[PDB]
C-alpha cells in the first residue's frame, strides 16, 4: 500500500498528460546565409542555421581527435550549409548565443 | 577581616550631582529618574508612531 | 531652432582630452580608409572621443534645458 | 506635527516640481 | 542552564553602582577614542593585508581586462 | 631562536594582556573538564578569578596595564600534570575496551 | 563590437536622495511618448488613470483616453466593438503581438517601455544617451540594412532609427522642442512610468531618517544606561592566605 | 523565564552575537511581507510578471512591501554570512548539533531565496530556474530524470512556476521550525563568547542586557533595510529581471543574485560539469567539516594571530570570488577565479588546520 | 532526540480503559496530515487567478498523474475531518472531558479554525458554491453595526467577491492548516 501511494504522489509531479511531441516544419528559404534562426519546439530553442562556405570550411578543418566530444562536422549535418541543433547548452541549459 | 573590605572609589563614574558624600542624593533623585523616564516615554511614542 | 546639445558639444569638443581623442580618431580614419581589405574599424577611437566629450556635455547641458 | 513638518520640508526641497505645485495651471473648477 | 547551578565560585567580591548614580558616557571621547585607536592598531596587521591584496588584484585585474580589449594595450 | 619567535607569538596571541595564563585558554573537552575538577582548591579558585577578570575586560573591550600582563617567562602549566593523567587513564580504558 | 561605452551621469532634478520628479517634465515626456514612441513601443502597465494627479487632471486624462479607440465587448450579439478609451484603459499597444511588431520593424522588436528605465543598466542616463547619441558609423564599420550606428547601444548596431529630432513634436506649454529637450522629458516620464512610487518613497525616506535620527540615540542611551551597572563594576579576589 | 528573561548569557558577547536575533527578525519580516505578497500574486506563467507589477503599481503600499521582501532577502544573507563568519572565527562550530542544524538552515534559506526569485518570472527567474535545477543533472544515471521530475516536464514551464510558488510558500515555515531546534540545541550549552573560554563564572541575565542590545541591533537592521527600500530599492537587484522571461534567449551578461556570486564563481572556475557541481556543493558542505578540521587547543581565533590572518584571507577570497562572479568569463578573470577557488579550499582544508597545529607548538602543547 | 520522543509518547501513562471514542484525537491528527499532504500536492498545480482557477482544478483531475485521486482525497478528507471532529467533541461532552478547561478551549478554537479553513478551501475551485459560499459567509461580518460593511469589503479587497478575494483565500487556506497544527 505504501509503495503505491508514494509512487502515485511522486507520479503527480512528473509531466502531466498535456505536456507529453509534434514534428515541426521549417521554411529554409526564409533563412539568409549566415543567420541562426531560433524556434520554440518541444519546449526548447530549435536552431536552424544557414552556414557560409567559410564557416563550413572552418568546421571542416577542426582536428577532431582533440575534441572532448569528437565528431566530424559531416557526422552532424545532412547538408553542410544547414546545421540544425537543439539550442540548449549541454552544461546547465542556457541558450547559447 | 571583612571589615578591611571597603567599596572602591567610583567618583570617576558618578553623575556630578551625587559627587558630594556629605550631601543627600535624594535631592536630585527625581531629576535623575525623570531624565531616564523621558528617554523611555519618547522611545515608546516614536515606536508607536 | 538650435538644440543646446549642439552648442554644448562644440564647446566640449574644445577640451584637450577631446581634441586628443579626436586626433587619434582622425588618424584611425585615415589609416582604415586607405585600405581595401582590413578587419579594423575605428569604433574604439570613436568611443574614447565620445566618452571624453559626453562626460563634459553631461556637466553642462541641463543648464540649457527646461 | 511630525508628518506636516516633514512634508513641508519635502515640498520645500522640491518647490515647483510636485503636482500640487503646478496643479493650478490646469484646474479651474 | 540556570543561575544557581552554573558553576563553583569562591572568594570573589563584586562592587556595582546603580545606573541612576552614574554617567552613561563616562569619558566617552577622552578615553573612548584612545581605546578605539588601540584596538584598531591591535588588529590592522591581521585584518588589512588580505584586503589590500584584494584591492591590488582587483585594480590589476580590472585594468588588465580593459587593456586586453583595445587595439594597442 | 625558536624561543625568540615564541615570546613574540605569546605576546601577539595576547591572552596575557587579559592577565590570562596559557592553560586558562584551553578548549574545555571532557578530558580537560575532568582535569580541572581535580585541581587543588587554590589553583581552581585562581583559574576562576583570572577568567572572570579576563571576561570582564573583554566585555569592556579593555586590557590590563602592561605591568600586569602575564609574562612569557612566568607562564607555567598548572594543568598539565592533571590533564596528562586524565588522558593516560582514558587511553588505558580504551585498550581494555578493545580487548 | 564587444567594446562598451557607458553613459555619463546627467544631473537629473530627481537624482538627489530627497529629490522628487519634475512633474511638468513628466507631463511633456508623456506627450513625447504619445506622439512619438507609441507608434512602435507599447507601455503595457500604464493606464490613463495613472496620469491623474501626476501630470494631468482627471478631466484632462479623460480627454486623452477619449482620443483613442479600444476594443470592448462582446456585446449582446457576441461581437467585439470599438469605443472611445477611458481612464481604466491601459495605453494602446501599437501591435497585436511581438511577431507583428518585428515584421513592422525589419525583424527588430521594440521593447515595452513600462520598465525600460529599470530594465537597463544606466537607467535614464542610458536612455538619454542612446536617444541623443546617434552618429555616423566610424570608418570601417558597415551595418546591415535596417541597422543604425548608436555608440551607446550594446554592439553599437541598433534596429531603431533615430526617433527624435528638433521639432519632432510641439509641447503643450510652448517649451522649445529641441531634440535634447525632448529626450530629457521623455526620460523623466519613463522614470516615472517605471517607478510611480518614486516621489512617495523619498518622502517616507525623509520621515524614516528623522525618526531614526531620534530613536537611535535614544535606544543607545537606554543601552548605555542599563549596561553602566556592568561597565563600572569592580572585582576583588580575596582568597584566604 | 528560564527560556528568555532569566536566560544566562556571557557578559562579554559582542555585536557579532546580534546576528542570530537579526536572522530571526529577517525571517519574520520575510514571512510577513511574503504573506502579503502571496495575497496578490498568481503563479500562472501568463500572469506572474503582471501580478508583480500590479502589486507594485496598484496595490496600496504594494511597492513598499515588494521591495522590503526583495531587499529583505539581501539583508537576510548579509546577516547569514556575518553569523557564519562569527561562528568560524570564534569556534562556535564546536557546538556540533547547533552548527550542523545551522548548515541545514543555510542550504534551506538558499533554496528558498532561489525559488522566490523565480516567482516574478523575469529573465533571471527563468534562467536561474533552468540552471540551478539542472545542477541535479550532474548526478549519474538519474540526474536528467530528477530534473524533469522537478520541472514537471522537459523544460522549465508552467508546472515549474506553480510548484515553486508552493515550495517558496512553505519552506520559510519549515525554516522557522528548524531554527527553533537550532535554538533548543544552543540553550543546552548557552552561548560561546569572544574569548572562547567558558563564561560560566561570569553570566548575566539575557534581560535587560541583551534584550536592549537586540532592540538596538534590530533598529540598525531596519535602518539598513529601509535605506535600501526608500533610497535605493534596486541597488542590489538585477535590471534583467524587469524583462519578462524569454525561453528562447538567455541575456548575454546574466549573473546570479549577489549573495550567490561566490559559489557561482567557484562552479564557473571548473571546465568540467560534474567537477563544478561537486565543488559548488562542497563549497557549502565543507561547513559541516570544519568541526573535524579543528586542530587548535584553543576554541576561538581571538588568541590565534596566524589563524586570524588566514581567516581574513578567506574573507578577502570570498570577496574576490564575489567580484569575479560578477565579471565576464574572460582573461584575466578566469585565472583569478580559479586561483581564488583553489585558495578557498586550500585555506579551509590545509592552511587553517596547519596554522592550528603550528600555534599549538609555539605554545608548547 | 531521546526524551520528548522518549518520555512523551512510548511511556506516556494512559488510562487502561479508554474506548474507541478516544481514537478520534489521533484520527483528527491523521486527517490534518492527510489534508496537508494532499493539499500541498494540489497547491503544486492550482492557480488562483479567477480566469484559471476552475480550469486548473479540472487539469489536476484530468491530466495530472493521479491528480484525480489526490483531489478527491482532499475533498473527502475534509468530510472525514468533520465526522471525526464532531465525534471528538461529542465524546468530550458525554464524558465531561471539557473539565480540562485549557485543552477544551483550545479545542473550541481548533474547531472554529478548521471551519474557516474548509470554507476557504471550498472557495478555491471557484465553482458556483465556491462563489456564493464566499459571498454569504464573508457577509456574516456585515451584521456588525456600522463597520460590518467596511470589514467585508476589506476582506474581499473590493466591493464584491472577485479576483482579489480568491487570491488571498488561497494564501489563507495555505497557511491556516499549519497554524492549526
Ligand atoms: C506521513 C506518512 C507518509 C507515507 C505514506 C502513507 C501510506 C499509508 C499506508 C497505507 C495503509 C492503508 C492500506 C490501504 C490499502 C490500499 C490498497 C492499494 O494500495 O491498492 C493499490 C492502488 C493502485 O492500484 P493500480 O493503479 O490499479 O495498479 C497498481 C500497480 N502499479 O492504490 C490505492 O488504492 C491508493 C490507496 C490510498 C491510501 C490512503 C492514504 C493513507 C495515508 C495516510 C498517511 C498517514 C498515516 C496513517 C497511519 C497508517 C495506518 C495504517
Ligand atoms: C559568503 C560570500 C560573501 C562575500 C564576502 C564579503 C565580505 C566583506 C567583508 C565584511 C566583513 C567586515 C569586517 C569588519 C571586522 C573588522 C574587525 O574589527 O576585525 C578584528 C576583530 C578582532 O576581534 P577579537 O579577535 O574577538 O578581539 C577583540 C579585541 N578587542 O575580529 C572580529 O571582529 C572577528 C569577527 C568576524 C566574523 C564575521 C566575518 C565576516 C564574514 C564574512 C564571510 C564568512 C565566511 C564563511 C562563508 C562561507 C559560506
Ligand atoms: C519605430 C519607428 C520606433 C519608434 C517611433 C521608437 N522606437 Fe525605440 N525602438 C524601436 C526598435 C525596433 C527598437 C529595437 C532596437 C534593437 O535593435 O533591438 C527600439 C529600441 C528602443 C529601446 C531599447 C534599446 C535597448 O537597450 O534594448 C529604447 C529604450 C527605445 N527604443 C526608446 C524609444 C523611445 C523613448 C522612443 C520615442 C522617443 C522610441 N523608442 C521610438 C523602434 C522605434
Ligand atoms: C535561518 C537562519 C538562522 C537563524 C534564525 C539562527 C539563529 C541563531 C540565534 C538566535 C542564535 C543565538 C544568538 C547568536 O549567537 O547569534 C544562534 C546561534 C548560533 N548559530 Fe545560528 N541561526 C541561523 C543560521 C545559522 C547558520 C547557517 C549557522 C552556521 C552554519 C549557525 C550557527 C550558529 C552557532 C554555532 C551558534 C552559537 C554561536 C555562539 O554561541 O558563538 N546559525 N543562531
Ligand atoms: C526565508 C524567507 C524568505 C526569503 C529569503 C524570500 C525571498 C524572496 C526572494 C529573493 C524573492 C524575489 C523578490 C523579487 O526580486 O521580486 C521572493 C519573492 C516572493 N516571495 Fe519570498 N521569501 C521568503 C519568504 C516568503 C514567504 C513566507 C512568502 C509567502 C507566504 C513569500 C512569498 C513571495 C512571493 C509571492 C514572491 C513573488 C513576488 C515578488 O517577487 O516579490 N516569500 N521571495
Ligand atoms: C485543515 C486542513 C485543510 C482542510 C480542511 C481543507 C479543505 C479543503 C476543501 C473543503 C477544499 C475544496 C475541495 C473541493 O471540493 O474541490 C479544499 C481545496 C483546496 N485545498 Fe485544502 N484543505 C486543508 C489543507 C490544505 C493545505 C495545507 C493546502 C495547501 C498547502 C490545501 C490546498 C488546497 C487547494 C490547492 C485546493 C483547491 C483544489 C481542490 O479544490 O481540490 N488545502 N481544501
Ligand atoms: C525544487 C528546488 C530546488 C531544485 C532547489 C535547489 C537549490 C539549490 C542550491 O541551494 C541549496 C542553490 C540555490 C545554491 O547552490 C549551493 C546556489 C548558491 C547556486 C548559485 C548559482 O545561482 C545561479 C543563479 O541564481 C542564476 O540566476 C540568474 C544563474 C546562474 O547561472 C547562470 C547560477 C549559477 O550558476 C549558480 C551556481
Ligand atoms: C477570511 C476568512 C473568513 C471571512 C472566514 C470566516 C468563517 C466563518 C465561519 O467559520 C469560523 C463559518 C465557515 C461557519 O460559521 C460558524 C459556518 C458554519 C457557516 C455556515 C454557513 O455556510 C454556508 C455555505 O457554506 C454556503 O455555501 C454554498 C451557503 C450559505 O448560505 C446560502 C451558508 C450559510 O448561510 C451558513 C450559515
Ligand atoms: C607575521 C610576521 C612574523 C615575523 C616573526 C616575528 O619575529 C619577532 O619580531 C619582533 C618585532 O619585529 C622582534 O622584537 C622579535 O625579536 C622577533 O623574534
Ligand atoms: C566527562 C568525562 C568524565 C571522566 C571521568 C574519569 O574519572 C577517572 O577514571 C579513571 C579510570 O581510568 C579512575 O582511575 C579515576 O579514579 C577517575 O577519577
Ligand atoms: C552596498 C554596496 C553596493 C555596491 C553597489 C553596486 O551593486 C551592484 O550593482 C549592479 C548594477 O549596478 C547589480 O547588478 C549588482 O547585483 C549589485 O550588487
Ligand atoms: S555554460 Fe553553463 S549553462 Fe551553458
Amino acid at each position: 500500500a505504501a509503495k503505491n501511494v508514494v509512487s502515485q504522489f511522486v507520479s503527480s509531479m512528473s509531466a502531466s498528460a498535456d505536456v507529453l511531441m509534434s514534428k515541426i516544419e521549417i521554411k529554409l528559404s526564409d533563412i539568409p546565409e549566415g543567420k541562426n534562426m531560433a524556434f520554440k519546439w518541444r519546449g526548447k530553442p530549435l536552431f536552424v542555421r544557414h552556414r557560409t562556405k567559410k564557416e563550413i570550411d572552418q568546421e571542416a578543418a577542426v582536428e577532431v581527435s582533440q575534441l572532448r566530444d569528437p565528431q566530424h562536422d559531416l557526422e552532424r549535418v545532412k547538408k553542410p550549409e544547414w546545421v540544425i541543433l537543439i539550442g540548449v547548452c549541454t552544461h546547465l541549459g542556457c541558450v547559447p548565443i | 577581616s571583612h571589615t578591611d573590605i571597603k567599596v572602591p572609589d567610583f567618583s570617576d563614574y558618578r553623575r556630578p550631582e551625587v559627587l558630594d558624600s556629605t550631601k543627600s542624593s535624594k535631592e536630585s533623585s527625581e531629576a535623575r529618574k525623570g531624565f531616564s523616564y523621558l528617554v523611555t516615554a519618547t522611545t515608546t511614542v516614536g515606536v508607536a508612531y | 531652432l538650435v538644440d543646446p546639445l549642439t552648442t554644448v558639444r562644440e564647446q566640449c569638443e574644445q577640451l584637450e582630452k577631446c581634441v586628443k581623442a579626436r586626433e587619434r580618431l582622425e588618424l584611425c580614419d585615415e589609416r582604415v580608409s586607405s585600405r581595401s581589405q582590413t578587419e579594423e574599424d575605428c569604433t574604439e577611437e570613436l568611443l574614447d572621443f565620445l566618452h571624453a566629450r559626453d562626460h563634459c556635455v553631461a556637466h553642462k547641458l541641463f543648464n540649457s534645458l527646461k | 506635527a511630525f508628518d506636516q513638518g516633514a512634508d513641508a520640508i519635502y515640498e520645500h526641497i522640491n518647490e515647483g516640481k510636485l503636482w500640487k505645485h503646478i496643479k493650478h495651471k490646469y484646474e479651474n473648477k | 542552564r540556570q543561575f544557581g547551578h552554573l558553576t563553583r565560585v569562591r572568594h570573589v567580591i563584586t562592587y556595582s553602582l546603580s545606573p541612576f548614580e552614574q554617567r552613561a558616557f563616562p569619558h566617552y571621547f577622552s578615553k573612548g577614542i584612545p581605546n578605539v585607536l588601540r584596538r584598531t592598531r591591535a588588529c590592522i596587521l591581521r585584518v588589512a593585508p588580505p584586503f589590500v591584496a584584494f584591492y591590488l588584484v582587483y585594480t590589476w585585474g580590472t585594468q588588465e581586462f580593459e587593456k586586453s580589449k583595445r587595439k594597442n594595450p | 631562536w625558536l624561543e625568540g619567535i615564541r615570546k613574540w607569538y605569546y605576546n601577539a596571541a595576547g591572552f596575557n594582556k587579559l592577565g590570562l595564563m596559557r592553560d586558562d585558554t584551553i578548549h574545555e573537552n571532557d578530558d580537560v573538564k575532568e582535569a580541572i575538577r581535580r585541581l587543588p582548591e587554590n589553583l581552581y579558585d585562581d583559574r576562576v578569578f583570572r577568567i572572570k577578570r579576563a571576561l570582564d575586560l573583554s566585555m569592556r573591550q579593555q586590557i590590563l596595564p602592561k605591568e600586569q600582563w602575564t609574562k612569557y617567562e612566568e607562564d607555567k602549566s598548572y594543568l598539565e600534570p592533571y590533564l596528562k593523567e586524565v588522558i593516560r587513564e582514558r587511553k588505558e580504558r580504551e585498550e581494555w575496551a578493545k580487548k | 563590437s564587444d567594446l562598451e561605452l557607458h553613459p555619463p551621469s546627467y544631473p537629473w532634478s530627481h537624482r538627489g536622495l530627497l529629490s522628487s520628479l519634475d512633474h511638468t517634465s513628466i507631463r511633456r515626456g508623456f506627450q513625447v511618448y504619445k506622439q512619438v514612441c507609441s507608434s512602435c513601443h507599447s507601455m503595457d502597465y500604464v493606464a490613463y488613470r495613472h496620469l491623474v494627479g501626476v501630470c494631468y487632471t482627471e478631466d484632462e486624462a479623460k480627454a486623452l483616453a477619449e482620443e483613442v479607440e479600444v476594443q470592448d465587448g462582446p456585446n449582446e450579439d457576441g461581437e467585439m466593438f470599438m469605443r472611445p478609451g477611458k481612464l481604466s484603459d491601459y495605453f494602446p499597444k501599437p501591435y497585436p503581438n511581438p511577431e507583428a511588431a518585428r515584421a513592422a520593424n525589419n525583424g527588430a522588436l521594440p521593447p515595452d517601455l513600462s520598465y525600460i528605465v529599470r530594465a537597463r543598466h544606466g537607467g535614464e542616463d542610458y536612455v538619454f544617451s542612446l536617444l541623443t547619441g546617434y552618429c555616423e558609423p566610424p570608418t570601417g564599420v558597415s551595418l546591415r540594412e535596417g541597422l543604425y550606428f548608436n555608440p551607446y547601444f550594446p554592439g553599437q548596431a541598433i534596429g531603431m532609427a533615430p526617433p527624435i529630432y528638433n521639432e519632432v513634436l510641439e509641447f503643450d506649454d510652448g517649451t522649445p522642442a529641441t531634440m535634447s529637450q525632448v529626450a530629457k522629458d521623455v526620460c523623466t516620464f519613463l522614470r516615472w512610468a517605471a517607478e510611480p512610487e518614486h516621489d512617495h518613497r523619498k518622502r517616507m525616506g525623509l520621515k524614516m531618517l528623522l525618526m531614526m535620527g531620534l530613536l537611535l540615540p535614544l535606544v543607545y542611551a537606554m543601552k548605555r544606561h542599563k549596561w553602566s551597572v556592568l561597565k563600572s563594576r569592580k572585582l576583588a579576589y580575596r582568597p584566604p592566605k | 523565564n528560564n527560556a528568555f528573561i532569566d536566560l544566562p548569557a556571557p557578559s562579554n558577547i559582542s555585536s557579532w552575537w546580534n546576528f542570530g536575533s537579526l536572522l530571526g527578525i529577517c525571517l519574520i519580516l520575510q514571512i510577513l511581507t511574503g504573506l502579503f505578497l502571496a495575497m496578490h500574486y498568481t503563479s500562472d506563467t501568463t500572469t506572474a510578471f503582471s501580478s508583480v507589477t500590479h502589486i507594485c503599481r496598484d496595490v496600496n503600499y504594494g511597492w513598499i512591501i515588494r521591495y522590503m521582501h526583495a531587499n529583505g532577502a539581501s539583508m537576510f544573507f548579509i546577516c547569514l554570512y556575518m553569523h557564519v563568519g562569527r561562528g568560524l572565527y570564534y569556534g562556535s562550530y564546536t557546538f556540533l548539533e547547533t552548527w550542523n542544524i545551522g548548515v541545514i538552515l543555510l542550504l534551506t534559506v538558499m533554496a528558498t531565496a532561489f525559488m522566490g526569485y523565480v516567482l516574478p518570472w523575469g529573465q533571471m527567474s527563468f534562467w536561474g530556474a533552468t540552471v540551478i535545477t539542472n545542477l541535479l543533472s550532474a548526478i549519474p544515471y538519474i540526474g536528467t530524470n530528477l530534473v524533469e521530475w522537478i520541472w514537471g516536464g522537459f523544460s522549465v514551464d508552467k508546472a515549474t512556476l506553480t510548484r515553486f510558488f508552493a515550495f517558496h510558500f512553505i519552506l520559510p515555515f519549515i525554516i522557522m521550525a528548524i531554527a527553533m531546534v537550532h535554538l533548543l540545541f544552543l540553550h543546552e550549552t548557552g552561548s560561546n563568547n569572544p574569548t572562547g573560554i567558558s563564561s560560566d563564572v561570569d553570566k548575566i541575565p539575557f534581560h535587560p542586557y541583551y534584550t536592549i542590545k537586540d532592540i538596538l541591533g534590530a533598529l540598525l537592521l531596519i535602518l539598513a533595510l529601509m535605506l535600501l527600500v526608500l533610497f535605493a530599492p534596486d541597488l542590489l537587484g538585477d535590471p534583467d529581471n524587469y524583462t519578462p522571461a524569454n525561453p528562447l534567449n538567455t541575456p548575454p551578461h546574466i549573473k546570479p543574485e549577489w549573495y550567490f556570486l561566490f559559489a557561482y564563481a567557484i562552479l564557473r572556475s571548473i571546465p568540467n560539469k560534474l567537477g563544478g557541481v561537486l565543488a559548488l556543493a562542497f563549497s557549502i558542505l565543507i561547513l559541516a567539516l570544519i568541526p573535524l578540521l579543528h586542530t587548535s587547543k584553543q576554541r576561538s581565533m581571538m588568541f590565534r594571530p596566524l589563524s586570524q590572518c588566514l581567516f581574513w584571507a578567506l574573507v578577502a577570497d570570498l570577496l574576490t570570488l564575489t567580484w569575479i562572479g560578477g565579471q565576464p568569463v574572460e582573461h584575466p578573470y578566469i585565472t583569478i577565479g580559479q586561483l581564488a577557488s583553489v585558495l578557498y579550499f586550500l585555506l579551509i582544508l590545509v592552511l587553517m588546520p596547519t596554522a592550528g597545529t603550528i600555534e599549538n607548538k609555539l605554545l608548547k602543547w | 532526540l531521546m526524551k520528548i520522543v522518549n518520555n512523551a509518547f512510548i511511556d506516556l501513562p494512559a488510562p487502561s480503559n479508554i474506548s474507541s471514542w478516544w481514537n478520534f484525537g489521533s484520527l483528527l491528527g491523521i486527517c490534518l496530515i492527510l489534508q496537508i499532504l494532499t493539499g500541498l500536492f494540489l497547491a503544486m498545480h492550482y492557480t488562483s487567478d479567477t480566469t484559471t482557477a476552475f480550469s486548473s482544478v479540472t487539469h489536476i483531475c484530468r491530466d495530472v498523474n493521479y491528480g484525480w485521486i489526490i483531489r478527491y482525497m482532499h475533498a473527502n478528507g475534509a468530510s472525514m475531518f468533520f465526522i471525526c471532529l464532531y465525534m471528538h467533541v461529542g465524546r468530550g461532552l458525554y464524558y465531561g472531558s471539557y473539565t480540562f478547561l485549557e485543552t477544551w478551549n483550545i479545542g473550541v478554537i481548533l474547531l472554529l479554525t478548521v471551519m474557516a479553513t474548509a470554507f476557504m478551501g471550498y472557495v478555491l475551485p471557484w465553482g458556483q458554491m465556491s462563489f456564493w459560499g464566499a459571498t454569504v459567509i464573508t457577509n456574516l461580518l456585515s451584521a456588525i453595526p456600522y463597520i460590518g460593511t467596511n470589514l467585508v469589503e476589506w476582506i474581499w479587497g473590493g466591493f464584491s467577491v472577485d479576483k482579489a478575494t480568491l487570491t488571498r483565500f488561497f494564501a489563507f487556506h495555505f497557511i491556516l492548516p499549519f497554524i492549526i497544527m
